[PDB]
DNA sequence: TTTTTTTTTTTTTCTAATGCGAGCACTGCTAGCAGTGCTCGCATTAGATTT
């Protein structure tokens, strides 16, 4: 780090990570920092021996990175390649050939250098870039006449007669291949007879290809770009050839026509324009242009059936015992539950790539976890300085003063919510829930049940999903039997508050939720808690306890629903989700109405009892 | 400094690179004595030792070499504690100097946790002695002599945490069934939540089947039979161990919702998992452990069951002896002296084996091996016992004779294969003979023995084999990993054959039914002609044949041979040199842990 | 041997991060607070100077001293704020009596508000000057504010503290300019150094290096090397020209004999200002050249469009608001005099402006309504052309209006997407030619990844079921349900996937995917399904890319690793990753105005020509020196000077977009308001390029706009109100399919001929 | 030189501009009060390009 003239940080380096993993193997992370470095708890068992091997690699990578810096004369560069190969590589039956080739090229280069008696030192960047050019200069033409059809480029002085001669890639600019002279060469200034040029070489190879053809000559080139549907041009050679053909021949029945019309007619008759796609039915019409690939025959014939509707009614019987965690995981996302639980389909996306640079700002799940830790520490009235030092040793926070400023801002923002929570916090313990609803038994555990009520807090923005989880827990608590109210204090003064309810109403709403869960297990329950939640927030009126009907409010609710579903450029909307894409690729007004109806029916009590 | 010297230890394969890197990082640029101490501590911790007494640091050959660099130290404690890398626990440091021993900060916490859990946490639960005695008499008819099963049940019912040690085939499962029956019958109205755990899925399924079949036989009402545990799980699944991260679903803050827990095969339970389990238990849960102390120790660093049962040799407490005599209605012997009353009372040892009689050669051989007396083992071999056999294996011509004997060993299985029988009988027959080798590769090892046996079955007509096919009919396989979809566990065997619909592998489920699986559907697997002594734990074979290499390796030890001997049901054969067997039995495996000192102080 | 790189984003971001690490880290916590307030990190910091980094460096007006460090500026600002706070502390008691005695209206200045403001300012002054933040009440206590509100002919309270506060609040205090200049220098330096180290090169780097070489001592020789090689050079589209390009062309071909130079360009078409081009350098060139030549006649479009454009640009004087750019009427040619466009038997006017209804219209409402109207009108045109009614006629000759000849010109990408969605709602085929999106960002990439990942390890049921449930397979929910129960079907699927894995190992990538598509009949079902054609094209393109990437990568798992990596970070700039054309049939071509330069389109649509933007940033050109000047300060003079050039650029863009059509061009007009309040008042149409030419640069209401549109209307220009289009899908008559049969091979080709050695025979 | 396990989800911008609501000082009309002019503060909503 200091070699690149950058300020020494001491974190986010291979040494830092290695020391961290070793400390985590030695000391559990629960203990704390030892040398301002948080031990990495993951590597704790015998598997941590891998670390010992990895730390053996980097050390080597260190040593050599110091040895190769200084310039050396040629004779000193001789044992470098062999030493590096035997140190870094363990040969095998297949790789031995490549290692021998590398050694041979390196030794040949250094042998030429020593035969030239170059005394001065040579930097590694020269030999590396020379070996890179020398290694790929090789070509393999040992299968030119093996027996199968020959595929090869146009090479000068290779003229062999063949019955069928095909030519590809004749687009203007690709062929002939142009290699201009260095510019200070004296030969190109005053040329004489016998001077060779790549242009004339290709121009003569095109004639050799024509003369060598005994039976059939095939020429092809790209006319239109597949990407942009633009127009390309063929080589000047093909152009002169087709011009000569059209000027030297005439089709039967065109005797009356003049020279130009007959020439154009011949040129259009010989030039064949193939389709853009293989499944084009024109390829399969009877004729000389008829294809031989039957795989694209049913597609060209348009005989396939379209994909039927993914939604299908499936039989389901509700068991006698349903854990509360099942209902919670269902109501978190009803469609994702039907996909993951009912038919066991999981769409696991690939994990994110390692970030290129050390964290400068904190956003997303990282800052969310940091805020969660900070909040859970502040509500317990613990020292924030300990957590700050812990995160600094972990390296998650930015370097130096910026990390302190970020921590101070987050501390203020979380201290507001912590004061709000401590205002109402009381000592509470967990409890067990055994309940019966609609002939279905629910068994679960509820944590932090204080005599006052169900108190929950999360450092997130006010969202409908959290309200639904709290409402399910509240119905469970009320139906179980207790005198309390449900509260949830979310970021930016968000508040979800539910008053106590009688046992009968609690059981009724819980039975309704269980019925919805059963219907979801039968067919995918189209209930969007966020977009539909916005629709119901716009339509419903808390004062009259009745939803509006006027078409103006309907248009406003549709606009709000579309804004919630699609979303802005900065924040992705609720519609952008892997599960929703499977059900429909584009949102239709009928599906919109169905989602609105279901979401209203299911979320009406949430907005009703929210105060 | 000492870094250049430590670079040489890697070349001689004496010090692992992990240890070298750990020493270089933690010890830093302090005195070379600190670096050497750290390297030796890391090495001993990797090899399975928990602690490192400073007496051990007194003159490993590397230490003798580095004597010149470190010089002479009047007190190792002073030099070590002076550095920042070592402390007494006041401030978090990687290494901890506890008394006369050295610990890794991770190991020390788990050691202290296990110590305090076995010393102070456990309490004595009080119940009616007359009612308990009546229940146990209804469970155990014989009162003429001391029944160790009855004493074990009494101990487990009295104390909160109790461990029952005994050899294979000593009636452990039956004793646990009687224990759980008496426990359910004792508490009528109170909810009794029973949980069953095992460190391996195979042992978990075996525990499910055995406990079920045992509890169904004992007379119980529909109320009691409704509290029977549904299934037994793995320790990890019980604790909700996530695959990638080390976070536990049930941490210290979130206790397990259990009343009684039974962990089978505690011999494989290591120290870290033991501590993490202890951290998740509540204050009202009673825990019972099962395992054999002489059985091979756990893989990772640590040895809990052994270090615990080491104190069981002293015997019961004086007052506890009279208490159990009043309970069991017999005379219970009393251990002389008082060293640790709680631990000694929480331990019971089953000394009776119903499976094999004392007159059997297997039992006498196992006893002689456990006692470590080579002359006793040789005398047992010399005696006229029809169920023990020994063959000298020095030259390859004796290896060929061993293969010839393995031929007759697999004879019935091979005949049933060549006769086109049903897979059920073939699977039931395949478990009659098994080879057990210590090493994995080389001349004596699974990878080598499988190839040699296949070449020998190709030489003499037993089973046809295709080179390109790789799936010739008749080859047995075993699974490397657990699979919940197919319902097959790691360490379970299967037989690949062609019934006529196609080449499929048949497995025997714990319900007795046979399940056919496609070769493509199978996960990672390996040919199981010969098994390692480690993976052979829990299984039982009618005729077992152990193979010990000629070389001297730290793998071949006393506990390995003990497990290999106890592995067979009726017939056991050995292939090893006369001197190598004696040298292996003479050496006992030790894993240094402060438990011996902790429980005494 | 030089290498070429098209995208320099990574190197630029790395240089910015290096600058941030070098400078921001050592800073003390108190200056770090002020730095953090302005920018959160190097990511946002690069966003401000991204434009300035590209191209030639811009001259910064009033640059900070070279030796002034950040700490010096911090100390200066802290000292100023400390002086202000001390002057407030000393005058904390006299101000009350001063305000009370002097005569100022207390309705505007309430006593309670005055006391609150005094309290807040006192609390701020007593506070330590940790940050540059200043309270709002200081604006109330400024001398100018007090002078503004006072009794007519009465005593005005004046105190030196008020004058000091007025002098302070006159200019904002910030470290922005110094850090911005330091970064603009150091990041550019680092990028150039790293590119020299790697031996790479880029377009801007090519131009700058050629310019530097020519300016160098040896460049003279190099000049001859360029001069002798090309005696005569003709530059086309010269209106978009960079100062570097013109300096090069002048250095090479200014005064040397036997070397001509022909510059051809139209200043009315200078629209690439954002790309670094400048009209001021073009005018400098125009001044530096003595000879001028002009073309009189327009050969592109019908005579109706010519007269329409001439009448619309003859409304005002100096329409392009630049004295050096005079507009003159043009005359159509004799060949085009017969051009006409007939719709349902009635000849349509060459130009038709669609005026929206209402008084105040928002940006989003305008976009949605105009998109819908344009979609409806294009659907009607297609319906009338499918029956042969609507014809583009050159005299007696005619031809129907195909979906290809109709183009919709858009300014931005989001605009194009808004057009395309509405156009696809009516089941009308269309394509956006300026789309730079990557194939990997679509869902087909993820589906192909899931398929490959399942095929690689068919043993795992989870990944297999995941790949089966993809839309590409087309299975239902009952299908998956039944398949998760029956073991035989699952076994058959596992077997077919295992065979696919064998094919993948042996014959490569493309054969496995081809066999899979053949057996599962994916292509047939996709072509059958509505819209699945684009899906199949994307799948084929992904297959070709996977084959190209697996050719180089020898390991089978390495291809999956590469595909996952590319899905994680799709590269839009990559030409290979650009999405191919959906179909070869007639498609409505949505194209940006910049990409339509120099092209030709029979029928043209401008749904959102009226929409404009007000430039907040201050970057302009000096009217005297004609040099690019960036003002890091928010001085309103620079802002107005930049807004004038923005309006000129918008007028030129309007000209370019209008001159594209041949027969008919339609365009939207609506009373677009950019200010939330005073919607009933004057609209902001006059700020728009089109509005300024319709309203003669005079603000008017919706009624005034309508009256001006009616006044402008004539035989060529007709206006019609815009209403919500009817939601009816365009009906296309299906065509019967003839019998199709592929050929068979009677003679099998023989591989008997071969060349082998003893090793081959033995094997 | 030997080896056991386990499956799940978590987040989303910020600045700016205005409309209205509550409070208040002034002042003109018939000393108080209603209107008026004004102002600050809280909630709500809109918008962020082009090779």
């Amino acid at each position: 780090v200091r070699e690149l003239e950058l300020p020494a940080t001491g974190q986010h380096t291979w040494r830092f990570g290695l020391t961290r993993m070793l400390l985590g193997y030695a000391m559990e992370s629960a203990q704390g920092e030892w040398q301002s470095v948080l031990p990495y708890d993951e590597s704790s068992g015998l598997i941590a021996e891998l670390v010992g091997h990895l730390a053996s690699l980097l050390m080597q990578l260190n040593i050599w990175r110091r040895g190769l810096a200084q310039e050396r004369p040629l004779e000193e560069w001789l044992p470098v390649c062999r030493d590096m190969l035997n140190a870094f590589f363990l040969p095998d039956a297949e790789t031995e050939a490549a290692m021998t080739l590398i050694e041979q090229q390196w030794q040949a280069i250094i042998a030429e250098g020593l035969g030239a008696q170059y005394g001065d030192a040579v930097p590694l960047s020269l030999l590396r870039d020379e070996l890179a050019q020398r290694l790929d200069q090789e070509r393999i033409s040992q299968r030119f006449l093996a027996g199968p059809v020959n595929i090869c480029t146009l090479m000068p002085m290779r003229s062999i007669p063949f019955k069928v001669v095909c030519l590809l890639g004749m687009n203007d600019g690709v062929y002939p291949r142009q290699l201009a002279p260095l510019g200070f060469d004296l030969m190109s200034q005053k040329p004489k007879r016998g001077d060779r040029s790549r242009r004339d070489d290709d121009r003569y190879l095109f004639l050799e290809a024509l003369i060598s053809a005994q039976q059939k000559l095939y020429i092809s080139y790209i006319g239109r770009s597949i990407q942009d549907n633009s127009e390309r041009f063929p080589s000047v050679l093909v152009q002169e050839l087709i011009d000569y053909i059209g000027q030297s021949h005439y089709l039967p029945g065109d005797e009356a026509l003049n020279c130009d019309e007959s020439e154009a007619r011949v040129k259009a008759h010989l030039t064949c324009l193939h389709t853009r796609m293989p499944f084009d039915p024109q390829n399969y019409q009877p004729g000389e242009r008829q294809s031989y690939a039957r795989e694209w025959l049913p597609a060209a014939s348009q005989a396939g059936k379209a994909h039927s509707e993914f939604v299908q009614p499936l039989p389901f019987t509700l068991p006698e015992t349903v854990p509360l965690e099942t209902l919670q995981r269902f109501w978190a996302h009803p469609v994702r539950a039907f996909f993951q639980m009912r038919l066991q389909v999981n769409f696991r996306t690939e994990d994110s790539e390692i970030p290129d640079t050390e964290p400068f700002i904190l956003e997303g799940l990282s800052r969310y976890q940091i805020n969660q830790q900070l909040l859970n520490a502040l509500v317990e009235q613990d020292d924030a300085e300990r957590l700050f030092r812990r995160f600094r040793a972990a390296g998650d926070l930015p370097y130096g003063a910026f990390g302190e400023i970020f921590w101070e801002t987050q501390c203020q923002e979380m201290q507001q919510l912590a004061d709000r929570v401590i205002a109402c916090r009381q000592p509470g313990q967990s409890m067990e829930i055994d309940l019966a609803c609609n002939g279905v038994q629910i068994t679960g555990w509820l944590p932090q049940v204080q005599p006052d009520g169900l108190l929950r807090w999360r450092p997130s923005l006010l969202s409908v999903a959290q309200g639904m989880q709290l409402w399910l827990e509240h119905l469970v608590y009320c139906a179980s039997g207790g005198n309390g109210e449900s509260r949830l204090f979310l970021r930016k003064d968000g508040e979800w508050r539910f008053p106590p309810l009688a046992a009968e109403q609690a059981l009724h709403y819980l039975s309704q939720l269980i019925e919805g869960y059963r219907e979801g297990m039968s067919a995918p329950l189209l209930v969007l808690p966020e977009s539909g939640g916005a629709w119901l927030k716009t339509c419903y009126d808390a004062q009259n306890d009745a939803m509006l009907d006027d078409d103006s409010t309907l248009q406003k609710a549709r606009t709000k629903f579309l804004q919630a579903y699609e979303g802005n450029m900065m924040v992705r909307g609720e519609g952008d989700d892997i599960w929703y894409q499977r059900l429909w690729r584009q949102l239709t007004p009928e599906t919109m109405e169905a989602i609105v109806e279901q979401s209203q029916r299911f979320l009406l009590p949430l907005f009703r009892f929210n105060q | 400094k000492l870094q250049k010297q430590l670079l040489e230890a890697v070349e001689h394969k004496q010090l692992r690179p992990l240890d070298v890197q750990f020493a270089l990082t933690v010890a830093g640029d302090e005195h070379p004595a600190v670096t050497l101490a750290a390297a030796l501590l890391s090495h001993d911790a990797g090899e399975g030792h928990v602690c490192l007494p400073l007496s051990r640091l007194e003159n490993h050959p590397l230490l003798a070499t580095c004597v010149s660099e470190i010089g002479e130290l009047q007190n190792w404690e002073e030099c070590l504690l002076a550095s920042q890398a070592v402390s007494r626990g006041d401030e978090p440091t990687p290494m901890i100097l506890c008394g006369d021993r050295l610990y890794l900060n991770r190991m020390w916490c788990n050691e202290r946790t296990v110590a305090r859990f076995f010393n102070e946490v456990n309490h004595a639960i009080e119940v009616d002695e007359a009612l308990l005695a009546q229940t146990l008499d209804k469970l155990f008819p014989v009162s003429d002599e001391i029944n160790w099963q009855k004493v074990a049940a009494a101990v487990a019912l009295t104390r909160r945490i109790s461990v029952i040690s005994g050899g294979p085939g000593t009636g452990k499962t039956t004793t646990v069934a009687k224990l759980l029956a008496a426990l359910i019958q004792m508490a009528d109205g109170e909810r009794c939540r029973i949980r069953l755990a095992a460190p391996t899925g195979k042992a978990a399924a075996r525990l499910t089947e055995s406990l079920g079949k045992a509890l169904r036989q004992l007379p119980l009402t529909d109320e009691q039979k409704k509290r029977i545990p549904e299934d037994a799980s793995t320790l990890h699944r019980l604790l909700g161990a996530q695959p990638g991260s080390q976070r536990l679903r049930h941490h210290a803050g979130n206790p397990l919702h259990l009343d009684v827990l039974v962990v089978d095969e505690a011999s494989m339970i290591d120290l870290p998992m033991m501590s993490r389990l202890i951290d998740a238990l509540p204050d009202h849960a009673r825990v019972i452990f099962l395992g054999d102390r002489d059985q091979l120790a756990s893989v990772e660093a640590g040895a809990v069951l052994g270090d615990i049962c080491a104190y069981a040799n002293a015997g019961f407490t004086a007052e506890r002896a009279r208490q159990l005599s009043r309970l069991t209605g017999t005379h219970v012997p009393a251990g002389t002296g008082t060293e640790a009353a709680s631990l000694r009372d929480s331990l019971c040892l089953l000394q009776k084996s119903y499976r094999f009689g004392s007159d059997s050669g297997i039992g006498q051989l196992a006893a002689a091996i456990n006692r470590g007396d080579k002359t006793a083992v040789k005398t047992v071999f010399q005696q006229d016992f029809t169920d023990i056999e020994k063959r000298l294996l020095q030259s390859g011509e004796d290896y060929i004779a061993m293969l010839e004997e393995a031929l007759a060993g697999y004879g019935r299985y091979l005949d049933l294969l060549q006769a086109r029988a049903e897979p059920d009988l073939i699977i039931q027959a395949f478990n009659e003979y098994q080879l057990l080798c210590a090493l994995r590769e080389g001349p004596f090892g699974v990878a080598g023995l499988n190839e040699r046996i296949e070449q020998f079955m190709q030489q003499k007509r037993k089973i046809h084999r295709h080179p390109h096919s790789r799936w010739y009919e008749g080859r047995p396989v075993m699974i490397a990993r657990n699979d919940s979809a197919l319902g097959l566990f790691n360490g379970d065997i299967g037989i690949a054959l062609d019934r006529g619909q196609g080449t499929r592998v048949w497995f025997a489920m714990p319900d007795g039914n046979i399940k056919s699986v496609q070769p493509s559907r199978l996960p990672e697997h390996e040919t199981t002609w010969a098994m390692t002594v480690h993976k052979s734990q829990g299984s039982e074979f009618d005729h077992a044949a152990l193979i010990l290499p000629s070389q001297r390796t730290p793998v071949v030890t006393r506990e390995l041979v003990y497990t290999a001997v106890t592995r067979a049901r009726r017939r056991l054969s050995l292939y090893a040199d006369e001197r190598i067997l004696s040298a292996a039995i003479a050496t006992r495996t030790e894993r240094r842990s402060g438990l011996a000192a902790l429980f005494s102080s | 041997e030089q290498q070429l790189i098209e995208d320099e984003s990574l190197l630029r971001y790395q240089a910015c991060a290096d600058f941030w690490r070098r400078h921001c880290y050592p800073l003390p916590r108190e200056i770090a607070q002020v730095v953090f307030e302005t920018w959160k990190g190097p990511q946002a910091l690069l966003r401000d100077i991204n434009r300035y980094l590209q191209g030639e460096a811009p001259v910064i007006k009033a640059p900070p001293p070279d030796d002034e460090t950040l700490a010096s500026r911090h100390a200066q600002i802290v000292a100023r704020i400390d002086t202000v706070k001390q002057q407030w502390r000393d005058a904390v008691g006299e101000l009350d009596a001063l305000i009370e005695s002097s005569g100022i209206d207390r309705r505007k200045f309430n006593r309670s508000n005055q006391a609150k403001w005094i309290d807040k300012i006192s609390a701020w002054a007593e506070e330590e000057t940790n940050s540059y933040q200043l309270p709002e009440s200081l604006e109330k206590f400024s001398q100018r504010f007090l002078e503004d509100r006072t009794k007519a002919g009465g005593e005005t309270p004046r105190h030196p503290l008020f004058e000091a506060i007025d002098q302070l609040l006159a200019e904002p205090l910030s470290i922005r300019d110094l850090v911005i200049t330091r970064a603009l220098a150091e990041i550019r330096e680092t990028v150039a150094r790293e590119k020299r180290r790697r031996g790479e090169l880029g377009f801007d780097d090519m131009l700058s290096r050629l310019d530097s070489a020519l300016r160098s001592e040896s460049g003279e020789v190099l000049a001859a090397a360029i001069r002798t090689r090309f005696p005569v050079a003709m530059i086309d589209e010269f209106q978009d020209t960079d100062p570097q390009q013109y300096r090069i062309f002048r250095r090479i071909w200014h005064h040397q004999p036997e070397t001509a130079l022909l510059l051809i360009g139209d200043p009315k078409q200078a629209i690439y200002a954002f790309r670094g081009a400048d009209i001021f350098t073009y005018m400098k060139a125009r001044s530096e050249v003595h000879a001028h030549y002009t073309l009189d006649t327009n050969w592109r479009s019908a005579p109706g469009m010519v007269n329409s454009v001439n009448k619309l640009f003859s409304q005002t004087d100096d329409a392009f608001m630049f004295r050096e750019i005079p507009f003159i009427p043009v005359k159509s040619a004799g060949k085009n005099q017969a051009l006409r466009f007939v719709f349902k038997g009635e000849t349509q006017p060459a130009m038709k402006m669609w005026l929206m209804e209402g008084e105040s219209c928002g940006v989003g409402d305008y976009q949605s309504t105009m998109a819908q109207v344009c979609a409806a009108q294009i659907r009607d045109w297609l319906q009338a052309g499918q029956r042969g009614e609507a014809l583009l006629m050159n005299g007696d000759d005619a031809r129907p209006v195909r979906a290809s000849d109709i183009s919709v010109l858009v300014r931005s990408r989001q605009e194009a997407a808004q057009v395309r969605d509405a156009l696809t709602l009516l089941e009308i085929p269309s394509v956006y030619l300026s789309n730079r999106d990557s194939v990997f960002e679509t869902l087909e990439a993820q589906e192909m990844l899931w398929l490959l990942q399942a095929v690689m390890t068919p043993e795992r049921e989870n990944t297999l079921r995941s790949a089966l449930a993809t839309s590409m397979m087309g299975l239902n929910a009952l299908d998956i349900e039944t398949l998760n129960n029956d073991e035989h079907a699952w076994d058959v699927v596992v077997e077919e996937f295992d065979g696919y894995r064998q094919i993948w190992r042996k014959r490569g990538v493309m054969p496995m995917l081809r066999a899979l598509m053949s057996a599962r009949n994916i292509a047939e079902n996709l072509l059958a399904t509505a819209g699945g054609e684009r899906r199949l094209t994307d799948i084929l393109h992904i297959s070709e890319l996977l084959q190209e990437a697996g050719t180089q990568l020898e390991s089978e798992h390495a291809l999956v690793r590469w595909l996952s990596q590319h899905i994680l970070e799709p590269d839009s700039n990559a030409s290979s990753q650009q999405m191919r054309l959906e179909s070869d049939k007639h498609l409505v071509q949505i194209v940006t105005i910049h990409k339509s330069k120099g092209l030709e389109y029979p029928l043209v649509w401008l749904p959102f020509i009226t929409n404009f933007r007000v430039q907040e940033q201050a970057f302009y050109h000096d009217r005297h020196s004609f040099e690019a000047v960036l003002d890091l300060n928010a001085a309103p003079e620079s802002v107005d000077l930049a807004e004038a050039e923005r309006l000129a650029e918008d007028l030129r863009l309007l000209y370019v977009a209008l001159t594209r059509s041949v027969w008919h061009c339609s365009l939207g007009v609506a009373p677009l308001v950019r200010r939330r309040g005073d919607k009933k008042g004057d609209t902001d149409v006059h700020q728009s390029a089109l509005g300024r030419l319709l309203q003669k640069g005079e603000p008017q209401d919706a009624a005034g706009l309508r009256t001006c549109i009616e006044a402008l209307c004539d035989d060529d220009i007709a206006w019609q109100t815009a209403q919500t289009g009817d939601n009816q899908p365009w009906q296309v008559n299906d065509v019967s399919t003839a019998e199709l049969n592929a050929k068979t091979l009677q003679r099998l080709p023989g591989d008997n001929w071969r060349v082998t050695s003893y090793s081959g025979l033995q094997q």
